[PDB]
């Protein structure tokens, strides 16, 4: 939801997050192992995004440089 | 009506207007903006309107973690199985970790430095980055959480990502309690209030309500009274340091980039303890950073936290200064003089009655902070029994309290006891010098000050498994 | 609820297994004593003008802010006996037990 | 879902579902029609439900009056200035007047005796017919409004017809309050618990919420268990009544023809002077006529009036038996045998543990009415304390009691305390033989009895003007 | 409301001047007690086929009645120092006191 | 308002009242004092009714017989 106080949105869970980029780099790393990223895809799934197009697609969506992928 | 921008009266916005021969703003077309509080029920000719706690009323560390499942999860670090809390990919503070940023559409914390370019703080609650000292504060207990995740794993390698966070939590949560109801309360009541509204804890009592009362939301409110009008920072010597020691509120609000370029959270904890508080008193209630420059860098105009307190209580519905007396317990003046004899002040009576032509009418924050102080304590009468039931129902009314059988064993509660927050200070940062106990009412440095090496860490032998 | 659990619950559902929204996130404040409003149950007293509270006219809040509240700061009295950690502690503790909602623009 | 034609548990509908082995309903795909009461904020999944009171809390009579502005209204006679209540347009009780007719499309009233064709009462309250003998209560009070209006007039002939309606309203709102706490609840609580819970009137007290709670809509129906299976009627010697004495109760319900048709409200009210209430014991809870036969006549099925009340109190959220104990103040049974020790009854206590599985789930209603009663009162402590605490509550929280400062003169609350339900049935009904103070206990003809001559009547002479 | 009046409104509104919906009509129920529900905060114990109450299945409220209530009626004891009349009133003052509204059908 | 219990209708307001029949003999009563009749109209007038044609009218659609108005 969006947090609000004073006229200032102070939170909204809506947006994707610059810390969730990382995780963005251990999908795409080809020597990291396949349990890990089974968890963040099922993190990323629990948020409705599917795949790593979907997932970059959002990062962008929200703000964020995407240009390294 | 964009209630920011706007001075007309219409269902949500509750300006406040500007009276006559205002000392700072001139102008009385202008107004003081005001959302009134989200109605549980809206649009109800049935109800009585009440307003919404998005908190846990529980004393569980919900700043930290969260208190909705979207966002607790996003506090989480997903890409291994340490339960660890996320922590800022872009920066760290002398190697130690920073919070994560939020990503907001309209970041107010961007406006403070423009050219810095530092957004505002992720956090459990969403209000962390409002003032440095606060930020401070929560990147403390992101960091010990973490700590405590690491130790352990350590100790027990076979447990798991969710595992590892429940149980930190778990302690970190049993910390914030320890330390406010064993440091903290009985400094904000006094002896004699703590005694009356907290007696010895017996046991979880299932039949005690834990939700906040309305009147808490503004009668805690008290704290409004010891902030002062500046931001301290110190060095390791603990004197000031020279990137502006002492900057003034109204610019560090949502300044954020202060945390992450001008030397991190050390110089400011370094503040919190070697610095005093405000003392309240009845004739210097509250400063004009908070009273005039509110927020000014990040808004169109400066607010009145005083004032915007007093709109609150009567957007909130609540009764006036006699009907929480009576609440309480305690006598009701109806004339000046009576007020004078509650007050010990006929001066500050006269000023009351004055505005409100009835101590019955006076908003419950203004009585509240009027009242003379109980001894040792730094609010009066009417004010520790409000704080003083609410903080009884948090701790009867909680299954989860730390020391209810069975959340703890016996030989984990003997180690909580051991934890104080000078510790957690040592363990979490570049400070090798803190405050004797009591941490909150020790506050001049050398005198008052010990090294990191005197205090004992808290032993986690007995959560091996 | 579950019949058995071992750790908090983030929304604090189910602390109270009886009345299990008890403290939890997301729902209306307790009320101690009946609310007061200008017309019984949604505007608050200031709303309308001209209408008294108790027979009296409402303050604005600005102007009790400016007669009571307003000091010079240079005055400023020292708490011999709390440090500035005791204030801060006390905002940091408020953000643990409540945040009340406004709506966005 | 039609909940009176379907048994599917959709919203509104909370059907009450049949057991294996029922005496009455042999299908078990059948039900007990149920409707959910109206939530106060509907479709919320913030608030916590709760239920809706129609009327006003206080003691003010109105159930003869209404308590909404244009049922107010409908209620009057709006042909001339007398501040008269209307009456029946068609039909006179030898020569005196009944309640008017209401119009409803779908009449249950109508349903009873077809070929009579006699319509349900209209009242202050919408429930005036459900019982001919609470119709006549109804009928007695509409009487007494227009007598004492009348006199009024007679006194102050300037009065016009708001002032006469107004101060014949607020006469009989005090003899309600007057004969409700002198003569009706101390015989409900006994003396011990009416000094504990109604101490002697002092003063309205404005911090006094005068609210009912929702639990008191549940409690209240203690007086389920006093119903006796027959309406009786007796003739003017107190012999029974030849055109039916003892009319079944699943015969009455909504039968207003029988107070049009079958001899007014006479023989009723002697009825209810002459005739013992049904005792609540412990084996002897409450009749068939009500467990089995609620309304058959005027529905597809008959109800179960105390099998309704538990699944009332489970649609209004109500805690069980132990949390009510609690709120109370008296120990809360957890095994079977300290159940039994609170019941005086062992066997009973294992007949509710094998229903509830535990004393805390009991449903307050059959908690309540399986307590053995208060020495002098006909309900156990819980109940004392739930009703108790209720109409303390809607005494020193009422403005207008009877007996606050500023409502009557002294001359006129001196007048007032003369009056009593036995004379009232005397100035409005051809009885002149009726009960000795207290009439409420006195219930056998004639060791009980007076003449309406012995009786002194309320002077009206302190409202000259 | 009104500074002065003489007499009671109808709804009840001004009764208490400060809060003047208190025992005014159309208003809810005040809670002595937290609710307790279901869901924790509307669906009835009852409701959904399999949810205990507190760890025990909940009773059909015909159950109960059937085995607890049911007397036979020609056991019935009449109350040596009671009226019928002492039934009538309580039906009669419950019902100047509540009326909880349903839906139609 | 409509008020309900038990699927059980127990008043509507919406509806005509008998007692309101005996109000338009009131009214037409060639005899009766002006200030009677212009608080009746007045009673009916709050309600919507505003001659007595819709008065007359409205006790007939709620089940009355007004043919004894001819
Ligand atoms: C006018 O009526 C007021 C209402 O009174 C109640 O209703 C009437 C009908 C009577 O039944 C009356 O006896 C009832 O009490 C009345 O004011 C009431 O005053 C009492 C007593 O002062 C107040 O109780 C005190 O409350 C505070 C706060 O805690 C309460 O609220 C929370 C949550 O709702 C609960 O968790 C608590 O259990 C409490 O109920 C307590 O701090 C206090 O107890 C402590 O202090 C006393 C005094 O030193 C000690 O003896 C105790 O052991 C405790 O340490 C009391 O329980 C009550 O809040 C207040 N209510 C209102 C609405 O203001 C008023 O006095 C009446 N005036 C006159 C002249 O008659
Ligand atoms: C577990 O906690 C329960 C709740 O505790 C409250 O909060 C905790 C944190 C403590 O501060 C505690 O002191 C608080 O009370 C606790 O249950 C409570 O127990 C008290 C005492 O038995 C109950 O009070 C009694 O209430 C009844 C009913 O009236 C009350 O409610 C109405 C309506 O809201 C009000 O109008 C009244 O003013 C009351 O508040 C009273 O009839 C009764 O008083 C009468 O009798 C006593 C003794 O003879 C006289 O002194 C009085 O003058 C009266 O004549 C009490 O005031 C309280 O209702 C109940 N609360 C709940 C939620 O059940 C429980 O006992 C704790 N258990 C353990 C094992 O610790
Ligand atoms: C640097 C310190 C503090 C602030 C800056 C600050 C500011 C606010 C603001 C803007 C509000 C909202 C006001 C409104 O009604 O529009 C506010 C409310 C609350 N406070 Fe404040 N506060 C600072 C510091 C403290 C301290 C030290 C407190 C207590 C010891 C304290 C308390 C509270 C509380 C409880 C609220 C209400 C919270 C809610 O949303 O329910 N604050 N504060
Ligand atoms: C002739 C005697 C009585 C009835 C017939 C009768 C019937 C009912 C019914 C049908 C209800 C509603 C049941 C439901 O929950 O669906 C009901 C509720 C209430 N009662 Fe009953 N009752 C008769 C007699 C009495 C007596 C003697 C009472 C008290 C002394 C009494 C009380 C009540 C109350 C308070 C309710 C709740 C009302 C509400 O809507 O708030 N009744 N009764
Ligand atoms: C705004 O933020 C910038 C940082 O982006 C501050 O500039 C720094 O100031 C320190 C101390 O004076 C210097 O040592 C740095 O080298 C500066 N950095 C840059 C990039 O200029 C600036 O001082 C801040 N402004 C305010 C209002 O204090
Ligand atoms: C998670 O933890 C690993 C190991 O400590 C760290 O390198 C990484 O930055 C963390 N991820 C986030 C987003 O906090
Ligand atoms: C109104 O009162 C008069 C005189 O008492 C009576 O004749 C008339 O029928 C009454 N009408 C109604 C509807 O009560
Ligand atoms: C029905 O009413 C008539 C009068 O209309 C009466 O004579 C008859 O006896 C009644 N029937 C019953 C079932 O009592
Ligand atoms: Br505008
Ligand atoms: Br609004
Ligand atoms: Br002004
Ligand atoms: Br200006
Ligand atoms: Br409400
Ligand atoms: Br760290
Ligand atoms: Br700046
Ligand atoms: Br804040
Ligand atoms: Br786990
Ligand atoms: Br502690
Ligand atoms: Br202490
Ligand atoms: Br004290
Ligand atoms: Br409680
Ligand atoms: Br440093
Ligand atoms: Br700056
Ligand atoms: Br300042
Ligand atoms: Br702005
Ligand atoms: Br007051
Ligand atoms: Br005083
Ligand atoms: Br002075
Ligand atoms: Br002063
Ligand atoms: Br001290
Ligand atoms: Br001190
Ligand atoms: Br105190
Ligand atoms: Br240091
Ligand atoms: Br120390
Ligand atoms: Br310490
Ligand atoms: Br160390
Ligand atoms: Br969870
Ligand atoms: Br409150
Ligand atoms: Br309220
Ligand atoms: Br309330
Ligand atoms: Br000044
Ligand atoms: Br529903
Ligand atoms: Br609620
Ligand atoms: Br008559
Ligand atoms: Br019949
Ligand atoms: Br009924
Ligand atoms: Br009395
Ligand atoms: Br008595
Ligand atoms: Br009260
Ligand atoms: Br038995
Ligand atoms: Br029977
Ligand atoms: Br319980
Ligand atoms: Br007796
Ligand atoms: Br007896
Ligand atoms: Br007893
Ligand atoms: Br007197
Ligand atoms: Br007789
Ligand atoms: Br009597
Ligand atoms: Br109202
Ligand atoms: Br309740
Ligand atoms: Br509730
Ligand atoms: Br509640
Ligand atoms: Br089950
Ligand atoms: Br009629
Ligand atoms: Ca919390
Ligand atoms: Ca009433």
């Amino acid at each position: 939801k969006v947090y609000s106080q004073n006229g200032l949105v102070l939170h909204d869970d809506a947006n994707f997050l610059e810390h969730e980029l990382s995780y963005i780099d251990v999908l795409l790393d080809k020597n990291a192992d396949q349990a890990t990223k089974d968890n963040l895809r099922s993190y990323f799934a629990d948020k409705g995004l599917h795949s790593i197009k979907d997932i970059i697609n959002k990062a962008k969506q929200d703000g964020f440089d995407v240009s390294k992928y | 009506v964009n209630c920011e921008t706007s001075c007309v009266q219409q269902p949500p916005c509750f300006p406040l207007k500007i009276p006559p021969n205002d000392p700072r703003i001139k102008n009385q077309a202008d107004c003081i903006p005001f959302f009134r509080s989200c109605p549980a029920c809206p649009g109800s000719n049935i109800t009585i309107r009440n307003q919404i706690n998005a908190l846990t009323s529980f004393v569980d560390a919900s700043m930290v973690y969260g208190s909705e499942e979207p966002l607790a999860r996003n506090l989480r670090n997903m890409s291994n199985q340490l339960g660890l809390l996320a922590v800022n990919q872009r920066f760290q503070d002398n190697g130690r970790a920073l919070l994560p940023f939020d990503n907001l559409h309209d970041d107010p914390c961007l406006l403070t430095n423009r050219s810095a370019r530092i957004p505002c703080f992720l956090a459990g609650d969403t209000r962390s980055s409002e003032m440095p000292e606060l930020t401070s504060m929560h990147t403390l207990l992101l960091r010990e959480h973490n700590r405590l995740a690491t130790e352990l794993k350590s100790l027990n390698p076979r447990w798991d990502g969710e595992r590892l966070y429940q149980e930190a939590r778990k302690i970190v949560g049993a910390m914030v309690q320890i330390i406010t109801y064993r440091d903290y309360l009985p400094l904000v009541l006094g002896p004699t209030a703590m005694r009356k509204y907290l007696p010895t804890y017996r046991s979880y009592n299932d039949s005690v309500d834990p939700r906040i009362a309305n009147v808490f939301t503004n009668a805690f409110r008290y704290g409004h009274t010891l902030i002062q009008p500046f931001m301290f920072r110190l060095d390791n010597r603990y004197q000031p340091m020279e990137p502006n020691p002492r900057v003034p509120l109204s610019r560090v609000f949502f300044a954020s980039w202060r945390v992450v370029l001008e030397g991190g959270i050390d110089p400011i904890l370094r503040g919190l303890m070697a610095t005093p508080a405000k003392l309240n008193r009845q004739n210097q209630i509250a400063v004009d950073e908070i009273r005039e420059r509110l927020f000014e860098q990040v808004m169109r105009i400066g607010l009145d936290l005083p004032a915007l307190n007093m709109q609150r209580s009567r957007d909130h519905g609540l009764p006036g200064y006699n009907a929480w007396r009576r609440f309480c317990g305690l006598p009701q003046p109806e004339t000046v003089g009576q007020l004078g004899t509650v007050l010990r002040n006929l001066k500050l009576a006269r000023k009351l009655m004055e505005q409100y032509g009835t101590p019955n009418n006076i908003d419950i924050w203004m009585g509240g902070v009027s009242e003379p102080l109980k001894r040792k304590g730094r609010v009066g009468p009417l004010l520790a029994c409000i704080i003083g039931t609410q903080f009884r129902k948090l701790r009867d009314g909680d299954r989860f309290w730390w020391e209810n059988e069975g959340v703890f064993s016996m030989q984990q509660r003997q180690a909580l006891a051991q934890i104080s927050l000078p510790r957690i200070i040592c363990d979490n940062t570049g400070i090798t010098t803190v405050s004797k106990n009591n941490i909150f009412m020790s506050n001049s440095y050398p005198r008052d000050f010990v090294n990191c090496s005197t205090l004992p860490a808290l032993n986690l032998a007995s959560w091996r498994e | 609820c579950p019949e058995q659990d071992k750790y908090r619950t983030i929304t604090g559902m189910c602390n109270n297994r009886r009345s299990p929204t008890l403290g939890a996130s997301n729902r209306a404040f307790v009320r101690w004593l009946p609310a007061e409003y200008e017309d019984g149950f949604s505007l608050p007293y200031g709303w309308t003008p001209g209408v008294k509270r108790n027979g009296f006219p409402v303050a604005l809040a600005r102007a009790v802010s400016n007669e009571i509240v307003r000091f010079p700061t240079d005055q400023l009295t020292p708490d011999q006996e709390r440090s500035l950690m005791f204030m801060q502690w006390g905002q940091l503790l408020d953000h643990d037990l409540d945040f009340t909602p406004e709506p966005a623009a």
